């Protein structure tokens, strides 16, 4: 599945540390099922790409 | 033939074929912040490829 | 007679000198040429042709060489495992030696350009799965995990989708040309590392093999060129040919 | 008129320098190829990544088959010793076969057919590299021409065959040779027999022998009624020129054993590539 | 009045007054690499303010 997401906030820019603009949810609404003998390891992988990244207010590095 | 695809950005490329098309949240494309909405006065840095 | 002075070089025989020597058969006319398909004018025409990469070049294969022509993928029990790794250095000893490209560029001291590797999945039609293929430019050794390798140039492939996929190895060098890379000072011209990881997993239903193989084909792109013609180390007159 | 049933797509292009690279961005399925067809991926940089413009002026002139082949290489070593089993006769007849030295051979066997003219250079000296005032005669004896049976043989009259007379002290002798096959091209591989008939195991040395490649004999001698006191070593170098080639093929990956066939050492079959311990470790 | 000065780049500014003028090495100004001289094909990242 693929979803493009635009920036959403009540402010133009914000801290990437103190505020999470949104969450991504992956929920099995219809449970996984298969006959025994078929591959049981069914992984889910998430790949994301930020778009139009902009940063401002340069200073020293802060982890939180 | 909507399933068949390939999106490239930066030095990375995804090839999706059992795709269910693509969703553009709330019908809007991402975009750098426009001057009318902007508030902070320093010139922002826009790294491009290394981050997008 | 006309005043002349012999200069250094006189009497020498330079194997690569392109001069004019006297003809032994005056008035001779060669059998006329006829049309023959497949004429080639430049070695590059050949380097653009995919040949098989011996990615599975193990010491345990040497007695059953056919096995080197393809490597396996199978149902993983652990996520994000590493499937295979190898250097992109084409003129270097290793997987590339098996390709017409590698053999030919060994007849030249330097090269330049982009390369492409095509992977073909030869598993059953019922098998599906996604792989992450990455090219890590010089500097970093083999990425320890998929999350590290993912930071480099990569492609995410899906079988069910298409049976083959092409990874492009962009020419990313400091110098305009690279000399053949090898251990030592010449490791400076290394091209980098290619890694293949499990993005999701090799999934198959009841009734189909849990292990299948992939064939790797490699060749050069249009911007590829070579210079400084030399002798290949890949052939030897070990004994006398009778 | 009273009967109604009785009434190449690819071409060349001149590319002096390597193709360039054009810029691209964040945007049709060109990454996934159908290599099952027998085609090489037509996918380039601009497709799989974001690129910059690069004005590439790298030249492709050195990879032209002409610059690759027109480099003189050793094709024969002929010796005329004075004391021994070889030729204490003062003359030598050599059947022309250039497949006795690998470096050159492997290069030619990259192609199935080749047509060209050639420059032969004759480097002669004593076996230790020393030179002495000795007069020599090299003569080309085409198929059918009488071969010298001695240093005195009438054939050295060379009234029609071409001969070269030179001193071991003069520079190397050098001449140009035309394309002499009776066929349109020399062929390094001939999947067949030269004649009709049953091909019993006694005459299997026939397989692969192509008459169109057999250019005769090359004879040499010291120019004298009397025997010469000097052992002689003649190295023959060949420089291909005005060449055209067809049908590329896999490059030899096993040591050569014989001039006339691709036989290989079956017990020690070398792998094209070096080996390592694991497929996941460099 | 060559001594008197002030050069600004990024979010930083230097004010020099007992200056001895300014030297431009070998008479050439710094510049991003031109396409004719370039060799590597990937699109470079030019961070600008955060690094310059
Ligand atoms: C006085 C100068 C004499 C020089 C004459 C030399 C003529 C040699 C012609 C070149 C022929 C090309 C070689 C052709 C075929 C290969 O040797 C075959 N594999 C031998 O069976
Ligand atoms: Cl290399
Ligand atoms: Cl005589
Ligand atoms: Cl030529
Ligand atoms: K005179």
């Amino acid at each position: 599945a693929t979803i493009i997401v635009p920036y959403m906030n009540t402010v133009p820019f914000d801290s990437a540390l103190n505020h999470c603009n949104f969450g991504l949810l992956v929920i099995p609404v219809v449970p996984l099922d298969f006959n025994t003998g078929a591959t049981s390891e069914i992984p889910i992988t998430v790949t994301i790409a930020p778009m139009c990244a902009e940063f401002a207010g340069l200073r020293q590095a802060v982890k939180q | 033939s909507d399933r068949v695809a390939q999106l490239t950005i930066g030095n990375s490329t995804i090839t999706t074929q059992e795709a269910a098309n693509i969703v553009i949240a709330y019908g809007e494309w991402p975009e750098y912040c426009p001057d009318t909405d902007a508030t902070a006065v320093d010139k922002p840095t826009r790294p491009d490829v290394s981050v997008n | 007679g006309i005043p002349t002075e012999l200069k250094p070089g006189t009497n020498q025989f330079l194997t690569t000198d392109d001069g004019v020597s006297a003809p032994i058969l005056p008035g001779f006319h060669p059998t006329p040429p006829i049309h023959i398909p497949g004429e080639v004018h430049n070695l590059l025409e050949i380097c653009r042709v995919e040949t098989i990469l011996e990615v599975n070049n193990l010491k345990t294969n040497e007695t059953t060489p056919m096995q080197r022509l393809c490597f396996p993928v199978s149902v993983q029990s652990k996520t994000g495992e590493l499937c295979a790794a190898f250097r992109a250095d084409p003129g270097r000893d290793g997987p590339w030696q098996s390709t017409i490209l590698g053999q030919l560029c060994r007849y030249y001291t330097q090269w330049s350009g982009s390369l492409e590797v095509t992977f073909m999945f030869a598993g059953s039609f019922m098998a599906t799965g996604k792989m992450l293929i990455a090219y890590t430019p010089p500097g970093g050794n083999v990425p320890a995990d998929r999350i590290t390798a993912m930071l480099g140039t990569h492609v995410i492939w899906d079988f069910g989708l298409q049976s083959s996929v092409t990874l492009v190895v962009p020419w990313i060098s400091n110098t305009h040309y690279r000399a053949h890379a090898r251990a030592g000072y010449f490791d400076y011209y290394t091209t980098g590392i290619i890694t293949i990881w499990y993005q999701t997993n090799y999934v198959v239903p009841i009734g189909a093999p849990t292990t299948a193989y992939i064939v790797a084909l490699a060749a050069a792109q249009d911007n590829f060129t070579m210079k400084l013609c030399k002798d290949t180390e890949d052939i030897e007159q070990t004994a006398n040919i009778q | 008129d009273p009967i109604a049933d009785m009434i190449s797509l690819t071409a060349l292009q001149v590319l002096p320098t390597a193709a360039n690279t054009e810029a691209s961005s964040h945007r049709v399925v060109p990454a996934l190829q159908a290599a099952e067809t027998g085609a090489s991926s037509n996918a380039s940089d601009k497709n799989l990544i974001e690129t910059r413009c690069v004005l590439n002026h790298h030249s492709t002139q050195e990879t032209a088959i002409g610059n690759f082949f027109s480099r003189a290489g050793l094709v024969s070593i002929i010796t005329m010793p004075t004391t021994g089993t070889q030729n204490t006769d003062g003359y030598v007849n050599w059947d022309i076969d250039l497949m006795g030295y690998a470096q050159l051979r492997r290069k030619c066997e990259l192609f199935t057919y080749m047509r060209f003219d050639a420059e032969f250079t004759f480097v002669v000296a004593k076996p230790n590299g020393e030179l002495v005032p000795q007069l020599l005669q090299y003569m080309y004896v085409p198929p059918g021409a009488p071969k010298p049976t001695s240093r005195d043989s009438f054939a050295w009259q060379t009234a029609t065959n071409p001969s070269v007379f030179v001193k071991m002290t003069d520079p190397p002798a050098q001449v140009s040779v035309p394309f002499m096959s009776p066929a349109s091209a020399y062929q390094w591989f001939y999947d067949g027999y030269p004649t009709f008939g049953e091909h019993l195991q006694a005459n299997d040395l026939d397989y692969g022998q192509c008459p169109n490649n057999m250019m005769g004999t090359f004879s040499i001698r010291t120019v004298g009624i009397e025997k010469s006191p000097h052992s002689i070593t003649l190295r023959v170098y060949m420089r291909i020129k005005h060449v055209r080639a067809w049908i590329p093929r896999p490059l030899r990956n096993q040591p050569y054993l014989f001039k006339t066939n691709p036989n290989y050492k079956g017990n020690d079959i070398k792998c094209t590539s070096t080996s390592r311990d694991k497929i996941t470790t460099l």
